[PDB]
């Protein structure tokens, strides 16, 4: 379980990120559910280029 | 294409190493070869050989 | 520093046939003291753009007197002292003694030597006052644009007609020299719009003037004139686009197509005791540059 | 002519190391007959694009012999154009038979000569073939365009070069250019109906994606069209500046190689003849 070295091997060179779909975790407040599946389907296909 | 006749120069090096051996001489058995405490006598010439 | 030519047994008379050929120059490859006729040679129906793009990459020649069993050549990039050597112009148009002359591919309607005997051809080179080179070119390469989608030119007092298109069997032996400079100077143009949009919205008169008059003065700029163009797709897209990665392509493109276009003077004419002009066909002198 | 490079005293040391050096170009300021080591001597490594600026103000000079006293060199084109010679390729890449060569300054530093005693260094350019020191020379100043085994520009005179390719590009907008520019859908519909014409149309070629987003009415007519032809002189300066633009920012070519005996390619770090143009 050493992965210290190796993880600062590869941030020596810069990455763009591409897709953040399922690299990316938000709380959202306490906004009646049923409503939050809509609020989040019209950003779905924003965080998928 | 054609050719021209090629040359060279080396140069090799010499190496060092000695090869060493030692012999141990006694310290009782000093006289008798000697005469420091050689003794007239006739024992002490026996010993000596 | 000279250059034999083996030759094969071609047939009587067609050795005659070639020996009306000593002026016209050809490109060898490398100059070793031994080459043959079969090495020298070029389809005489070719794109023009490869092979002037190969004229680069050899090197010239040209071609002393002829005999039954070899020819001799002598190059013309090496040198010393610049010795003369007679050269035999082809060109359309005369050459006034002052100049320097150019090598370009048959552009025209083409003149090939075909030895039917040792099965193979022969392609030579126009010779061009550097002048009228510049101008012969942008001549074919505008009319096939008009072509897309006059004829004449003057060299001490004739104005020559320049013979129809197509009338070749190779209708599309320009087709990519056309081609491909037209879009390079399309490239440049889009290029030069897309970093700087609000160019031509500039006065007609005085804007524009006055960023093209104060863009070779100092700094000024209006700092960054180029304006920043927004950044692009997360680059695994169908649409990306880094405009400054096609302004490199299109330095290194622009910069090959004009060095392979000669445009560069690889001889002078200077003769003395002759008569004053040259008329195509008639052989000539010239000291190398 | 030849350069009479003249020397200090020097440490027995470097003087071997610099004996090597037989075949490298310097850069010398003035053409006087005789001259001074202290004379040419450029510092460390930094600014490419400066350096490559210093190189057309300044003219070539390739050495021959290495006395331990004098330096024998050689004035590269000031009058000569058939003065065989020979420099050694100190280049990363090779370079085969016929193919020009180019100075283009080092690259990432670390290839420099210092002299102790002298108390200075040199930094011998290295030489590629034009076909690869245009394209490093296009790489350079793309990226020096974007500050409106790489080392970071300066600002300092990389707005000097972005200068000296925007007036070039600028000057080739003509009346005659929008005119060829409205054939663009007229050109795309050609490179779909043959192999050639396609490949003559490169893939990020900035235009492709032009011929599907805008459309443009037919242009309007020249003042006095009747009478001249636009199309034709817009070419012609098209040829004329695409004739001279890398050398506008490179470096002009100045000797192509040749040779008789030895193969034809020489590999790095190999002297070999050239004649020079």
């Amino acid at each position: 379980l050493d992965v210290d070295a190796t993880l600062a091997a590869l941030r020596q060179e810069p990455a763009e990120v591409q897709c953040a779909f399922g690299a990316y975790v938000a709380d959202a407040r306490p906004d009646a559910l049923v409503g939050l599946m809509q609020r989040f389907l019209e950003e779905w296909p924003g965080m998928m280029p | 294409p054609a050719d021209q006749p090629v040359h060279n120069y080396m140069i090799k090096r010499l190496d060092r190493r000695s090869l060493n051996a030692a012999f141990s001489i006694a310290v009782e058995a000093l006289g008798l070869i000697s005469g420091e405490n050689l003794d007239g006598t006739h024992i002490s010439s026996a010993m000596r050989l | 520093m000279e250059v034999d030519i083996a030759l094969p047994t071609l047939s009587p008379g067609d050795l005659s046939a070639l020996q009306r050929c000593e002026g016209r120059v050809v490109f060898l490859e490398t100059l070793r003291r031994h080459a043959t006729l079969r090495e020298v040679a070029l389809p005489c129906g070719g794109d023009v753009l490869a092979a002037m793009a190969a004229y680069r990459r050899r090197f010239a020649a040209v071609i002393t007197r002829v005999t039954p069993h070899r020819m001799l050549a002598t190059p013309l990039g090496v040198g010393g002292r610049g010795q003369s050597l007679v050269l035999q112009n082809t060109g359309p148009f005369d050459l006034t003694n002052g100049d320097h002359v150019c090598l370009v591919p048959p552009l025209l309607g083409d003149e090939c030597l075909r030895l039917t005997s040792a099965n193979l051809e022969l392609r030579f080179p126009m010779t061009l006052p550097l002048a009228q080179a510049r101008e012969l070119t942008a001549r074919v390469v505008a009319r096939a644009a008009e072509t897309l989608r006059a004829d004449v030119v003057f060299s001490n007092g004739r104005r020559y007609q320049l013979p129809p298109p197509h009338r070749d069997n190779a209708e599309a032996a320009t087709r990519s020299l056309v081609l491909n400079m037209i879009f390079l100077l399309n490239e440049g143009a889009v290029i030069l719009l897309s970093l700087i949009p609000n160019l031509l919205t500039l006065g007609a008169q005085d804007g524009y003037a006055n960023a093209v008059i104060q863009l070779g003065s100092a700094t000024r700029e209006l700092g960054q004139l180029v304006r920043q163009p927004p950044p692009p797709l997360p680059q695994d897209h169908a649409r990306r686009f880094c405009v400054f990665e096609a302004l490199e392509a299109w330095i290194a493109s622009a910069s090959r197509l004009g060095d392979t276009l000669g445009t560069r003077p690889v001889a002078r004419v200077c003769i003395f005791d002759g008569p004053p002009t040259v008329p195509p066909g008639e052989k000539a002198a010239v000291v190398e540059v």
